[PDB]
Protein backbone atom coordinates (compact mmCIF):
# COMPACT_ATOMS: atom_id res chain seq x y z
CA UNK A 1 0.00 0.00 0.00
CA UNK A 2 2.86 2.37 0.78
CA UNK A 3 4.54 1.54 -2.53
CA UNK A 4 1.21 2.00 -4.31
CA UNK A 5 0.74 5.47 -2.85
CA UNK A 6 4.26 6.36 -4.00
CA UNK A 7 3.55 4.95 -7.47
CA UNK A 8 0.27 6.86 -7.78
CA UNK A 9 2.12 10.07 -6.91
CA UNK A 10 4.80 9.24 -9.48
CA UNK A 11 2.10 8.52 -12.08
CA UNK A 12 0.34 11.83 -11.49
CA UNK A 13 3.79 13.39 -11.87
CA UNK A 14 4.22 11.46 -15.12
CA UNK A 15 0.92 12.77 -16.48
CA UNK A 16 1.84 16.34 -15.56
CA UNK A 17 5.31 15.92 -17.08
CA UNK A 18 3.75 14.60 -20.29
CA UNK A 19 1.38 17.58 -20.49
CA UNK A 20 4.37 19.85 -19.93
CA UNK A 21 6.20 17.84 -22.60
CA UNK A 22 3.50 18.56 -25.15
CA UNK A 23 3.49 22.23 -24.14
CA UNK A 24 7.29 22.44 -24.38
CA UNK A 25 7.23 20.73 -27.77
CA UNK A 26 4.74 23.24 -29.14
CA UNK A 27 6.84 26.03 -27.61
CA UNK A 28 10.07 24.66 -29.10
CA UNK A 29 8.35 24.47 -32.48
CA UNK A 30 7.29 28.11 -32.16
CA UNK A 31 10.80 29.09 -31.03
CA UNK A 32 12.38 27.27 -33.98
CA UNK A 33 9.95 29.00 -36.34
CA UNK A 34 10.93 32.33 -34.80
CA UNK A 35 14.63 31.48 -35.15
CA UNK A 36 14.09 30.60 -38.81
CA UNK A 37 12.23 33.88 -39.30
CA UNK A 38 15.13 35.77 -37.70
CA UNK A 39 17.59 33.96 -39.96
CA UNK A 40 15.48 34.87 -43.01
CA UNK A 41 15.31 38.50 -41.89
CA UNK A 42 19.10 38.46 -41.53
CA UNK A 43 19.27 36.96 -45.02
CA UNK A 44 17.15 39.76 -46.48
CA UNK A 45 19.06 42.50 -44.65
CA UNK A 46 22.39 41.01 -45.75
CA UNK A 47 21.17 40.81 -49.35
CA UNK A 48 20.12 44.47 -49.28
CA UNK A 49 23.38 45.65 -47.70
CA UNK A 50 25.50 43.55 -50.06
CA UNK A 51 23.64 44.84 -53.11
CA UNK A 52 24.07 48.42 -51.92
CA UNK A 53 27.78 47.88 -51.22
CA UNK A 54 28.44 46.17 -54.55
CA UNK A 55 26.64 49.02 -56.33
CA UNK A 56 28.44 51.81 -54.48
CA UNK A 57 32.02 50.83 -53.68
CA UNK A 58 32.83 47.70 -55.72
CA UNK A 59 30.69 47.21 -58.84
CA UNK A 60 31.83 43.60 -59.34
CA UNK A 61 30.90 42.87 -62.96
CA UNK A 62 32.04 40.36 -65.57
CA UNK A 63 33.87 41.42 -68.72
CA UNK A 64 32.10 41.57 -72.08
CA UNK A 65 39.26 31.30 -64.19
CA UNK A 66 40.70 33.62 -66.83
CA UNK A 67 37.81 36.01 -67.51
CA UNK A 68 38.17 39.35 -65.74
CA UNK A 69 35.77 40.99 -63.29
CA UNK A 70 35.59 44.76 -62.87
CA UNK A 71 35.01 46.57 -59.57
CA UNK A 72 35.82 49.85 -57.82
CA UNK A 73 36.18 51.71 -61.10
CA UNK A 74 38.20 51.16 -64.27
CA UNK A 75 41.46 51.29 -62.30
CA UNK A 76 40.38 48.05 -60.56
CA UNK A 77 39.51 44.91 -62.52
CA UNK A 78 40.66 41.32 -62.11
CA UNK A 79 39.84 37.85 -63.44
CA UNK A 80 37.89 35.17 -61.61
CA UNK A 81 40.64 32.80 -60.45
CA UNK A 82 42.71 35.34 -58.51
CA UNK A 83 46.36 36.07 -59.34
CA UNK A 84 47.73 34.43 -56.22
CA UNK A 85 50.48 32.94 -58.39
CA UNK A 86 51.60 36.46 -59.32
CA UNK A 87 52.18 37.75 -55.76
CA UNK A 88 55.76 36.49 -55.29
CA UNK A 89 57.18 40.01 -55.71
CA UNK A 90 47.34 48.30 -63.15
CA UNK A 91 47.30 44.49 -63.16
CA UNK A 92 49.30 44.48 -59.94
CA UNK A 93 47.65 47.73 -58.81
CA UNK A 94 44.13 46.72 -59.84
CA UNK A 95 44.60 43.29 -58.25
CA UNK A 96 45.85 44.89 -55.03
CA UNK A 97 42.93 47.32 -54.83
CA UNK A 98 40.52 44.47 -55.55
CA UNK A 99 42.10 42.33 -52.82
CA UNK A 100 42.02 45.19 -50.31
CA UNK A 101 38.33 45.71 -51.02
CA UNK A 102 37.99 41.92 -50.91
CA UNK A 103 39.35 41.56 -47.38
CA UNK A 104 37.31 44.57 -46.27
CA UNK A 105 34.10 43.16 -47.75
CA UNK A 106 35.06 39.78 -46.31
CA UNK A 107 34.90 41.25 -42.83
CA UNK A 108 31.82 43.22 -43.91
CA UNK A 109 29.99 40.04 -44.91
CA UNK A 110 31.29 38.31 -41.78
CA UNK A 111 29.21 40.97 -40.05
CA UNK A 112 26.29 40.98 -42.53
CA UNK A 113 26.62 37.43 -43.83
CA UNK A 114 27.37 36.58 -40.17
CA UNK A 115 30.32 34.46 -41.35
CA UNK A 116 32.76 35.35 -38.59
CA UNK A 117 36.28 35.23 -39.99
CA UNK A 118 38.47 32.37 -38.68
CA UNK A 119 41.27 34.86 -39.46
CA UNK A 120 39.25 37.90 -38.37
CA UNK A 121 42.13 40.31 -39.01
CA UNK A 122 41.49 40.06 -42.76
CA UNK A 123 41.13 43.50 -44.34
CA UNK A 124 44.33 45.08 -43.02
CA UNK A 125 46.84 42.25 -43.42
CA UNK A 126 45.33 41.08 -46.71
CA UNK A 127 45.03 44.48 -48.40
CA UNK A 128 48.13 46.54 -47.72
CA UNK A 129 51.31 44.73 -46.73
CA UNK A 130 53.56 43.55 -49.56
CA UNK A 131 53.94 40.22 -47.76
CA UNK A 132 54.84 38.18 -50.88
CA UNK A 133 56.93 35.84 -48.72
CA UNK A 134 55.76 32.87 -46.61
CA UNK A 135 53.51 35.35 -44.83
CA UNK A 136 51.84 35.66 -48.23
CA UNK A 137 51.46 31.87 -48.21
CA UNK A 138 49.71 31.91 -44.84
CA UNK A 139 47.51 34.87 -45.78
CA UNK A 140 46.46 33.32 -49.10
CA UNK A 141 45.75 30.06 -47.29
CA UNK A 142 43.53 31.84 -44.77
CA UNK A 143 41.78 33.73 -47.57
CA UNK A 144 41.15 30.53 -49.52
CA UNK A 145 39.85 28.76 -46.41
CA UNK A 146 37.50 31.64 -45.63
CA UNK A 147 36.27 31.72 -49.23
CA UNK A 148 35.69 27.98 -48.98
CA UNK A 149 33.67 28.52 -45.81
CA UNK A 150 31.64 31.22 -47.55
CA UNK A 151 30.96 29.02 -50.57
CA UNK A 152 30.03 26.11 -48.30
CA UNK A 153 27.59 28.13 -46.20
CA UNK A 154 26.37 29.39 -49.60
CA UNK A 155 26.97 26.08 -51.39
CA UNK A 156 24.20 26.69 -53.90
CA UNK A 157 26.42 25.28 -56.65
CA UNK A 158 29.98 24.23 -55.82
CA UNK A 159 30.61 22.89 -59.32
CA UNK A 160 29.61 26.25 -60.81
CA UNK A 161 32.12 28.51 -59.05
CA UNK A 162 34.66 25.66 -59.06
CA UNK A 163 38.11 25.87 -57.46
CA UNK A 164 40.47 28.63 -58.58
CA UNK A 165 37.61 31.00 -59.42
CA UNK A 166 38.20 33.60 -56.71
CA UNK A 167 36.61 36.53 -58.53
CA UNK A 168 34.14 34.14 -60.17
CA UNK A 169 32.58 32.76 -56.99
CA UNK A 170 33.11 36.14 -55.33
CA UNK A 171 30.89 37.90 -57.86
CA UNK A 172 28.45 34.99 -57.98
CA UNK A 173 27.76 34.82 -54.24
CA UNK A 174 28.40 38.49 -53.43
CA UNK A 175 26.45 39.96 -56.33
CA UNK A 176 22.75 40.16 -55.37
CA UNK A 177 22.23 37.63 -58.18
CA UNK A 178 23.15 34.87 -55.71
CA UNK A 179 20.70 31.97 -55.96
CA UNK A 180 20.32 31.62 -52.17
CA UNK A 181 21.41 35.06 -50.96
CA UNK A 182 21.27 35.75 -47.23
CA UNK A 183 21.16 32.11 -46.14
CA UNK A 184 23.12 31.11 -43.05
CA UNK A 185 23.41 28.11 -40.76
CA UNK A 186 24.44 24.52 -41.42
CA UNK B 1 15.34 31.10 -28.38
CA UNK B 2 19.11 31.47 -27.92
CA UNK B 3 19.86 31.01 -31.62
CA UNK B 4 17.15 33.52 -32.54
CA UNK B 5 18.62 35.85 -29.91
CA UNK B 6 22.04 35.63 -31.57
CA UNK B 7 20.56 36.11 -35.05
CA UNK B 8 18.41 39.09 -34.07
CA UNK B 9 21.30 40.60 -32.09
CA UNK B 10 23.48 40.42 -35.20
CA UNK B 11 20.65 41.93 -37.27
CA UNK B 12 20.17 44.76 -34.77
CA UNK B 13 23.92 45.43 -34.57
CA UNK B 14 23.99 45.67 -38.36
CA UNK B 15 20.99 48.01 -38.27
CA UNK B 16 22.72 50.27 -35.73
CA UNK B 17 26.20 50.04 -37.30
CA UNK B 18 25.25 50.65 -40.92
CA UNK B 19 27.32 49.16 -43.76
CA UNK B 20 29.01 52.54 -44.08
CA UNK B 21 29.39 52.63 -40.30
CA UNK B 22 31.64 49.57 -40.37
CA UNK B 23 33.28 50.35 -43.72
CA UNK B 24 34.52 53.72 -42.45
CA UNK B 25 34.83 52.76 -38.76
CA UNK B 26 35.47 56.46 -38.28
CA UNK B 27 35.43 58.67 -35.18
CA UNK B 28 34.78 62.38 -34.68
CA UNK B 29 37.06 63.11 -31.70
CA UNK B 30 40.21 61.68 -30.18
CA UNK B 31 43.98 61.92 -30.23
CA UNK B 32 43.79 61.80 -34.04
CA UNK B 33 41.35 61.34 -36.90
CA UNK B 34 39.97 57.80 -36.87
CA UNK B 35 38.43 55.94 -39.81
CA UNK B 36 38.44 52.16 -40.15
CA UNK B 37 40.31 52.18 -36.82
CA UNK B 38 43.05 54.52 -38.05
CA UNK B 39 44.96 57.39 -36.41
CA UNK B 40 45.07 60.74 -38.25
CA UNK B 41 47.84 63.13 -37.24
CA UNK B 42 50.86 62.62 -35.00
CA UNK B 43 52.22 64.85 -32.23
CA UNK B 44 55.57 65.49 -30.53
CA UNK B 45 54.51 62.73 -28.11
CA UNK B 46 52.02 60.73 -30.21
CA UNK B 47 52.86 57.73 -32.43
CA UNK B 48 51.19 57.12 -35.79
CA UNK B 49 52.05 55.36 -39.05
CA UNK B 50 52.63 57.35 -42.24
CA UNK B 51 52.08 54.12 -44.17
CA UNK B 52 48.74 53.94 -42.39
CA UNK B 53 48.51 57.54 -43.59
CA UNK B 54 48.80 56.43 -47.22
CA UNK B 55 46.30 53.63 -46.55
CA UNK B 56 43.79 56.10 -45.12
CA UNK B 57 44.50 58.45 -48.03
CA UNK B 58 43.56 55.74 -50.51
CA UNK B 59 40.52 54.98 -48.37
CA UNK B 60 39.51 58.65 -48.54
CA UNK B 61 40.00 58.62 -52.31
CA UNK B 62 37.78 55.54 -52.63
CA UNK B 63 35.13 57.00 -50.31
CA UNK B 64 35.10 60.31 -52.18
CA UNK B 65 34.81 58.49 -55.51
CA UNK B 66 31.91 56.40 -54.19
CA UNK B 67 30.15 59.48 -52.83
CA UNK B 68 30.65 61.50 -56.02
CA UNK B 69 29.43 58.65 -58.21
CA UNK B 70 26.49 58.38 -55.81
CA UNK B 71 25.65 62.09 -56.12
CA UNK B 72 27.64 64.85 -57.80
CA UNK B 73 30.79 65.72 -55.84
CA UNK B 74 32.71 65.28 -59.12
CA UNK B 75 32.98 68.74 -60.69
CA UNK B 76 36.75 69.26 -60.91
CA UNK B 77 39.66 67.20 -59.62
CA UNK B 78 36.96 64.52 -59.65
CA UNK B 79 39.06 61.67 -61.12
CA UNK B 80 40.39 59.88 -58.03
CA UNK B 81 42.14 56.51 -57.83
CA UNK B 82 40.26 54.48 -55.17
CA UNK B 83 43.16 52.07 -54.74
CA UNK B 84 44.71 53.02 -51.38
CA UNK B 85 48.38 53.86 -50.87
CA UNK B 86 50.05 55.96 -53.56
CA UNK B 87 46.53 56.96 -54.62
CA UNK B 88 45.85 59.57 -57.29
CA UNK B 89 43.38 62.45 -57.42
CA UNK B 90 42.83 64.15 -60.77
CA UNK B 91 40.16 66.22 -62.49
CA UNK B 92 37.87 64.54 -64.99
CA UNK B 93 38.57 67.59 -67.16
CA UNK B 94 42.35 67.47 -66.61
CA UNK B 95 44.76 64.52 -66.63
CA UNK B 96 48.07 65.95 -67.89
CA UNK B 97 49.97 65.69 -64.58
CA UNK B 98 49.10 63.03 -62.01
CA UNK B 99 48.56 64.13 -58.41
CA UNK B 100 49.91 61.27 -56.25
CA UNK B 101 48.44 60.97 -52.76
CA UNK B 102 51.87 59.97 -51.40
CA UNK B 103 55.57 60.78 -51.78
CA UNK B 104 54.59 69.40 -53.81
CA UNK B 105 52.65 66.53 -55.36
CA UNK B 106 51.46 65.23 -51.97
CA UNK B 107 50.47 68.71 -50.78
CA UNK B 108 48.92 69.14 -54.22
CA UNK B 109 46.81 66.05 -53.59
CA UNK B 110 45.86 67.51 -50.21
CA UNK B 111 44.72 70.76 -51.83
CA UNK B 112 42.75 68.94 -54.52
CA UNK B 113 41.20 66.85 -51.74
CA UNK B 114 40.19 70.06 -49.98
CA UNK B 115 38.63 71.19 -53.26
CA UNK B 116 36.66 67.96 -53.68
CA UNK B 117 35.63 68.21 -50.01
CA UNK B 118 34.26 71.71 -50.57
CA UNK B 119 32.44 70.41 -53.65
CA UNK B 120 30.91 67.61 -51.58
CA UNK B 121 29.99 70.06 -48.81
CA UNK B 122 28.15 71.99 -51.50
CA UNK B 123 26.57 68.65 -52.37
CA UNK B 124 25.97 67.90 -48.68
CA UNK B 125 24.69 71.39 -47.82
CA UNK B 126 22.06 71.14 -50.56
CA UNK B 127 19.51 69.99 -47.97
CA UNK B 128 16.78 72.46 -47.04
CA UNK B 129 18.35 72.65 -43.58
CA UNK B 130 21.94 73.34 -44.60
CA UNK B 131 24.41 70.62 -43.65
CA UNK B 132 28.15 70.04 -43.33
CA UNK B 133 28.68 73.43 -41.74
CA UNK B 134 30.17 72.63 -38.35
CA UNK B 135 33.39 73.50 -40.20
CA UNK B 136 34.53 74.76 -43.59
CA UNK B 137 37.32 73.42 -45.78
CA UNK B 138 39.35 75.63 -48.13
CA UNK B 139 41.05 73.99 -51.11
CA UNK B 140 43.47 76.46 -52.70
CA UNK B 141 44.95 78.24 -49.67
CA UNK B 142 44.92 75.25 -47.31
CA UNK B 143 42.27 76.11 -44.72
CA UNK B 144 40.49 73.59 -42.50
CA UNK B 145 38.09 75.87 -40.65
CA UNK B 146 35.53 74.78 -38.06
CA UNK B 147 32.17 76.56 -38.07
CA UNK B 148 31.90 75.52 -34.42
CA UNK B 149 34.06 78.51 -33.51
CA UNK B 150 37.15 76.55 -32.44
CA UNK B 151 40.13 78.90 -32.37
CA UNK B 152 42.68 76.24 -33.32
CA UNK B 153 44.56 77.32 -36.44
CA UNK B 154 44.48 74.37 -38.84
CA UNK B 155 46.08 74.51 -42.28
CA UNK B 156 46.82 71.96 -45.00
CA UNK B 157 50.47 72.90 -45.58
CA UNK B 158 53.09 70.17 -45.27
CA UNK B 159 55.08 72.65 -43.14
CA UNK B 160 53.96 74.42 -39.95
CA UNK B 161 50.83 72.22 -39.88
CA UNK B 162 52.08 68.63 -40.03
CA UNK B 163 51.76 67.50 -36.39
CA UNK B 164 49.09 69.52 -34.56
CA UNK B 165 47.45 71.27 -37.50
CA UNK B 166 47.78 68.13 -39.64
CA UNK B 167 46.28 65.87 -36.98
CA UNK B 168 43.46 68.37 -36.51
CA UNK B 169 42.77 68.69 -40.24
CA UNK B 170 42.80 64.91 -40.71
CA UNK B 171 40.35 64.49 -37.82
CA UNK B 172 38.26 67.34 -39.25
CA UNK B 173 38.11 65.64 -42.65
CA UNK B 174 37.18 62.41 -40.87
CA UNK B 175 34.34 64.08 -38.96
CA UNK B 176 33.04 65.97 -42.01
CA UNK B 177 33.03 62.77 -44.05
CA UNK B 178 31.36 61.21 -41.02
CA UNK B 179 28.51 63.71 -41.18
CA UNK B 180 28.20 63.39 -44.95
CA UNK B 181 28.21 59.59 -44.87
CA UNK B 182 25.77 59.72 -41.96
CA UNK B 183 23.36 61.62 -44.18
CA UNK B 184 24.17 59.19 -47.00
CA UNK B 185 23.46 56.19 -44.77
CA UNK B 186 20.25 57.75 -43.45
CA UNK B 187 19.14 58.12 -47.07
CA UNK B 188 20.34 54.69 -48.24
CA UNK B 189 18.89 52.67 -45.35
CA UNK B 190 15.55 54.15 -46.42
CA UNK C 1 22.63 24.15 -9.69
CA UNK C 2 25.89 22.26 -9.19
CA UNK C 3 25.57 20.23 -5.98
CA UNK C 4 27.21 17.19 -4.41
CA UNK C 5 24.79 14.71 -2.86
CA UNK C 6 25.43 12.39 0.07
CA UNK C 7 23.38 9.50 -1.30
CA UNK C 8 23.31 7.96 2.17
CA UNK C 9 21.09 10.92 2.95
CA UNK C 10 20.28 10.95 -0.77
CA UNK C 11 20.38 14.73 -1.13
CA UNK C 12 22.89 17.15 -2.63
CA UNK C 13 25.16 18.95 -0.14
CA UNK C 14 27.34 21.27 -2.23
CA UNK C 15 26.71 24.58 -3.93
CA UNK C 16 27.96 27.37 -6.16
CA UNK C 17 24.83 29.35 -5.43
CA UNK C 18 23.82 31.38 -8.49
CA UNK C 19 20.05 31.60 -8.86
CA UNK C 20 17.07 33.79 -8.08
CA UNK C 21 15.93 30.79 -6.05
CA UNK C 22 17.20 30.59 -2.47
CA UNK C 23 19.43 27.63 -1.55
CA UNK C 24 17.24 24.57 -2.13
CA UNK C 25 14.39 26.97 -2.92
CA UNK C 26 10.98 25.32 -3.00
CA UNK C 27 9.96 27.32 -6.09
CA UNK C 28 13.50 27.49 -7.53
CA UNK C 29 13.06 31.06 -8.83
CA UNK C 30 15.99 30.39 -11.19
CA UNK C 31 15.19 27.82 -13.91
CA UNK C 32 18.66 28.11 -15.46
CA UNK C 33 21.25 25.42 -14.77
CA UNK C 34 24.59 23.95 -15.86
CA UNK C 35 25.26 20.44 -17.16
CA UNK C 36 27.84 18.39 -19.04
CA UNK C 37 30.15 18.44 -16.04
CA UNK C 38 33.62 16.94 -16.34
CA UNK C 39 35.40 15.73 -13.21
CA UNK C 40 39.05 15.33 -12.23
CA UNK C 41 40.80 15.64 -8.84
CA UNK C 42 43.32 18.49 -8.53
CA UNK C 43 44.08 21.70 -6.64
CA UNK C 44 42.89 20.44 -3.25
CA UNK C 45 39.31 19.76 -4.39
CA UNK C 46 37.52 18.33 -7.45
CA UNK C 47 38.15 20.28 -10.67
CA UNK C 48 35.19 20.31 -13.03
CA UNK C 49 34.22 21.61 -16.45
CA UNK C 50 30.45 21.58 -16.92
CA UNK C 51 28.36 22.96 -19.76
CA UNK C 52 26.58 26.03 -18.41
CA UNK C 53 23.05 26.07 -19.80
CA UNK C 54 23.33 29.84 -19.34
CA UNK C 55 25.98 29.59 -22.10
CA UNK C 56 28.55 30.24 -19.35
CA UNK C 57 31.57 28.21 -20.41
CA UNK C 58 32.23 26.79 -16.97
CA UNK C 59 35.69 26.21 -15.61
CA UNK C 60 34.54 25.81 -12.04
CA UNK C 61 36.44 26.06 -8.76
CA UNK C 62 35.59 25.35 -5.13
CA UNK C 63 38.36 26.78 -2.92
CA UNK C 64 38.76 29.95 -4.99
CA UNK C 65 36.03 29.88 -7.68
CA UNK C 66 36.22 33.67 -7.96
CA UNK C 67 40.03 33.60 -7.98
CA UNK C 68 40.52 31.08 -10.79
CA UNK C 69 39.76 31.49 -14.50
CA UNK C 70 36.98 29.91 -16.55
CA UNK C 71 36.19 29.63 -20.25
CA UNK C 72 32.86 31.45 -19.99
CA UNK C 73 32.18 34.74 -21.75
CA UNK C 74 30.31 37.91 -20.75
CA UNK C 75 33.28 40.28 -20.76
CA UNK C 76 31.12 43.01 -19.19
CA UNK C 77 31.54 41.24 -15.83
CA UNK C 78 34.42 42.37 -13.60
CA UNK C 79 36.91 39.87 -12.12
CA UNK C 80 35.27 36.48 -11.63
CA UNK C 81 32.82 36.48 -8.73
CA UNK C 82 32.16 33.30 -6.75
CA UNK C 83 31.30 32.96 -3.07
CA UNK C 84 33.00 30.50 -0.72
CA UNK C 85 31.22 29.53 2.50
CA UNK C 86 31.02 26.78 5.11
CA UNK C 87 27.44 25.72 5.83
CA UNK C 88 26.42 23.10 8.41
CA UNK C 89 29.45 20.85 8.08
CA UNK C 90 30.17 21.65 4.42
CA UNK C 91 31.73 24.49 2.45
CA UNK C 92 29.06 26.32 0.45
CA UNK C 93 29.64 28.45 -2.65
CA UNK C 94 27.47 31.22 -4.05
CA UNK C 95 28.09 32.17 -7.69
CA UNK C 96 27.41 35.85 -8.38
CA UNK C 97 27.68 37.72 -11.66
CA UNK C 98 29.92 40.76 -12.02
CA UNK C 99 30.05 46.45 -33.81
CA UNK C 100 30.66 42.78 -33.07
CA UNK C 101 29.38 39.24 -33.63
CA UNK C 102 28.27 36.81 -30.88
CA UNK C 103 31.15 34.36 -30.59
CA UNK C 104 29.51 32.30 -27.86
CA UNK C 105 27.01 29.61 -28.72
CA UNK C 106 23.45 30.79 -29.41
CA UNK C 107 21.65 27.61 -28.36
CA UNK C 108 21.30 25.44 -25.27
CA UNK C 109 24.82 24.07 -24.94
CA UNK C 110 25.03 20.59 -23.39
CA UNK C 111 28.17 18.73 -24.55
CA UNK C 112 31.85 19.35 -23.80
CA UNK C 113 34.99 17.41 -24.71
CA UNK C 114 38.65 18.37 -24.44
CA UNK C 115 42.09 16.91 -25.12
CA UNK C 116 45.49 18.30 -24.21
CA UNK C 117 49.00 17.57 -22.96
CA UNK C 118 50.39 20.75 -21.38
CA UNK C 119 48.10 22.22 -24.06
CA UNK C 120 45.27 21.03 -26.26
CA UNK C 121 41.69 21.73 -27.26
CA UNK C 122 38.10 21.34 -26.06
CA UNK C 123 34.83 20.65 -27.90
CA UNK C 124 31.57 22.53 -27.31
CA UNK C 125 28.05 22.28 -28.72
CA UNK C 126 24.58 23.80 -28.37
CA UNK C 127 20.99 22.54 -28.31
CA UNK C 128 20.63 22.82 -32.11
CA UNK C 129 23.91 21.61 -33.65
CA UNK C 130 26.43 24.32 -32.69
CA UNK C 131 30.02 23.07 -32.71
CA UNK C 132 32.67 24.84 -30.63
CA UNK C 133 36.17 23.33 -30.66
CA UNK C 134 38.09 25.37 -28.09
CA UNK C 135 41.86 25.04 -27.97
CA UNK D 1 37.36 11.63 -12.63
CA UNK D 2 40.21 11.87 -15.14
CA UNK D 3 43.40 9.92 -15.76
CA UNK D 4 46.60 11.38 -14.33
CA UNK D 5 45.03 14.05 -12.11
CA UNK D 6 46.65 17.37 -13.01
CA UNK D 7 48.47 19.75 -10.66
CA UNK D 8 46.50 22.63 -9.11
CA UNK D 9 45.94 25.95 -10.84
CA UNK D 10 43.70 24.98 -13.76
CA UNK D 11 42.16 28.03 -15.42
CA UNK D 12 40.60 28.50 -18.87
CA UNK D 13 41.56 30.78 -21.76
CA UNK D 14 40.24 32.21 -25.01
CA UNK D 15 41.46 29.86 -27.75
CA UNK D 16 39.64 27.46 -30.06
CA UNK D 17 40.14 25.33 -33.14
CA UNK D 18 36.98 25.05 -35.27
CA UNK D 19 33.19 25.42 -35.22
CA UNK D 20 30.53 23.48 -37.12
CA UNK D 21 26.79 23.64 -37.83
CA UNK D 22 26.51 20.57 -40.04
CA UNK D 23 24.04 18.77 -37.77
CA UNK D 24 20.68 19.76 -39.25
CA UNK D 25 18.93 19.11 -35.92
CA UNK D 26 19.89 19.38 -32.27
CA UNK D 27 22.91 17.35 -31.17
CA UNK D 28 22.73 15.84 -27.68
CA UNK D 29 24.99 12.79 -27.96
CA UNK D 30 28.73 12.65 -28.61
CA UNK D 31 31.44 10.05 -28.05
CA UNK D 32 35.15 10.71 -27.57
CA UNK D 33 37.55 8.06 -28.84
CA UNK D 34 40.13 6.70 -26.40
CA UNK D 35 42.73 4.89 -28.52
CA UNK D 36 42.51 7.53 -31.26
CA UNK D 37 42.20 11.32 -31.56
CA UNK D 38 38.58 11.49 -32.77
CA UNK D 39 35.16 12.25 -31.32
CA UNK D 40 31.67 11.42 -32.56
CA UNK D 41 28.91 13.90 -33.38
CA UNK D 42 25.24 12.99 -33.67
CA UNK D 43 22.19 15.17 -34.15
CA UNK D 44 18.45 15.01 -33.54
CA UNK D 45 18.24 14.75 -37.35
CA UNK D 46 18.87 11.04 -36.91
CA UNK D 47 22.31 11.55 -38.46
CA UNK D 48 25.75 11.22 -36.89
CA UNK D 49 28.74 13.36 -37.87
CA UNK D 50 32.12 11.72 -37.29
CA UNK D 51 34.92 14.21 -36.70
CA UNK D 52 38.64 13.51 -36.43
CA UNK D 53 40.70 15.98 -34.42
CA UNK D 54 43.76 15.38 -36.59
CA UNK D 55 41.84 16.12 -39.79
CA UNK D 56 39.09 18.50 -38.69
CA UNK D 57 41.50 20.94 -37.00
CA UNK D 58 42.72 22.52 -40.22
CA UNK D 59 45.48 22.35 -42.83
CA UNK D 60 42.81 20.77 -45.05
CA UNK D 61 40.24 21.90 -47.59
CA UNK D 62 37.19 21.22 -45.40
CA UNK D 63 36.66 19.95 -41.85
CA UNK D 64 33.52 17.96 -42.65
CA UNK D 65 32.28 15.03 -40.59
CA UNK D 66 34.34 12.04 -41.70
CA UNK D 67 31.63 9.44 -41.04
CA UNK D 68 28.11 10.76 -41.66
CA UNK D 69 25.65 7.88 -41.49
CA UNK D 70 21.89 8.34 -41.30
CA UNK D 71 20.71 4.77 -41.98
CA UNK D 72 19.73 4.67 -38.29
CA UNK D 73 16.86 7.07 -38.94
CA UNK D 74 14.72 8.82 -36.39
CA UNK D 75 16.69 11.18 -34.17
CA UNK D 76 20.21 10.09 -33.23
CA UNK D 77 20.66 11.43 -29.70
CA UNK D 78 22.49 8.50 -28.11
CA UNK D 79 26.07 7.53 -28.91
CA UNK D 80 29.03 6.02 -27.10
CA UNK D 81 32.57 4.82 -27.75
CA UNK D 82 32.64 1.20 -26.58
CA UNK D 83 35.51 0.56 -24.17
CA UNK D 84 38.07 -1.34 -26.22
CA UNK D 85 35.24 -2.92 -28.21
CA UNK D 86 36.13 -1.49 -31.66
CA UNK D 87 32.41 -0.71 -31.97
CA UNK D 88 30.28 2.42 -31.70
Amino acid sequence: QKLYSRAQRHQEKKEKIQRHNRKLGDLVEKKTIDLRSHYERLANLRRSHILELTSVIFPIEEVKGDTSISITGPWISLPNNGDYSAYYSNPAYTISAALCYATQLVNILSHILDVNLPKKLCNSEFCGENLSKQKFTRAVKKLNANILYLCFSQHVNLDQLQPLHTLRNLMYLVSPSSEHLGRSGP
Amino acid sequence: ENQMRYAQTQLDKLKKTNVFNATFHIWHSGQFGTINNFRLGRLPSVPVEWNEINAAWGQTVLLLHALANKMGLKFQRYRLVPYGNHSYLESLTDKSKELPLYCNKFDHAMVAFLDCVQQFKEEVEKGETRFCLPYRMDVEKGKIEDTGGSGGSYSIKTQFNSEEQWTKALKFMLTNLKWGLAWVSSQFYN
Amino acid sequence: EVSMWDMETGDRRFTLWASSAPPLSELQPSPHSVHGIYCSPADGNPILLTAGSDMKIRFWDLAYPERSYVVAGSTSSPSVSYYRKIIEGTEVVQEIQNESLPVGHHDIITDVATFQTTQGFIVTASRDGIVKVWK
Amino acid sequence: WESKPPPPGWRPKGLLVAHLHEHKSAVNRIRVSDEHSLFATCSNDGTVKIWNSQKMEGKTTTTRSILTYSRIGGRVKTLTFCQGSHYL
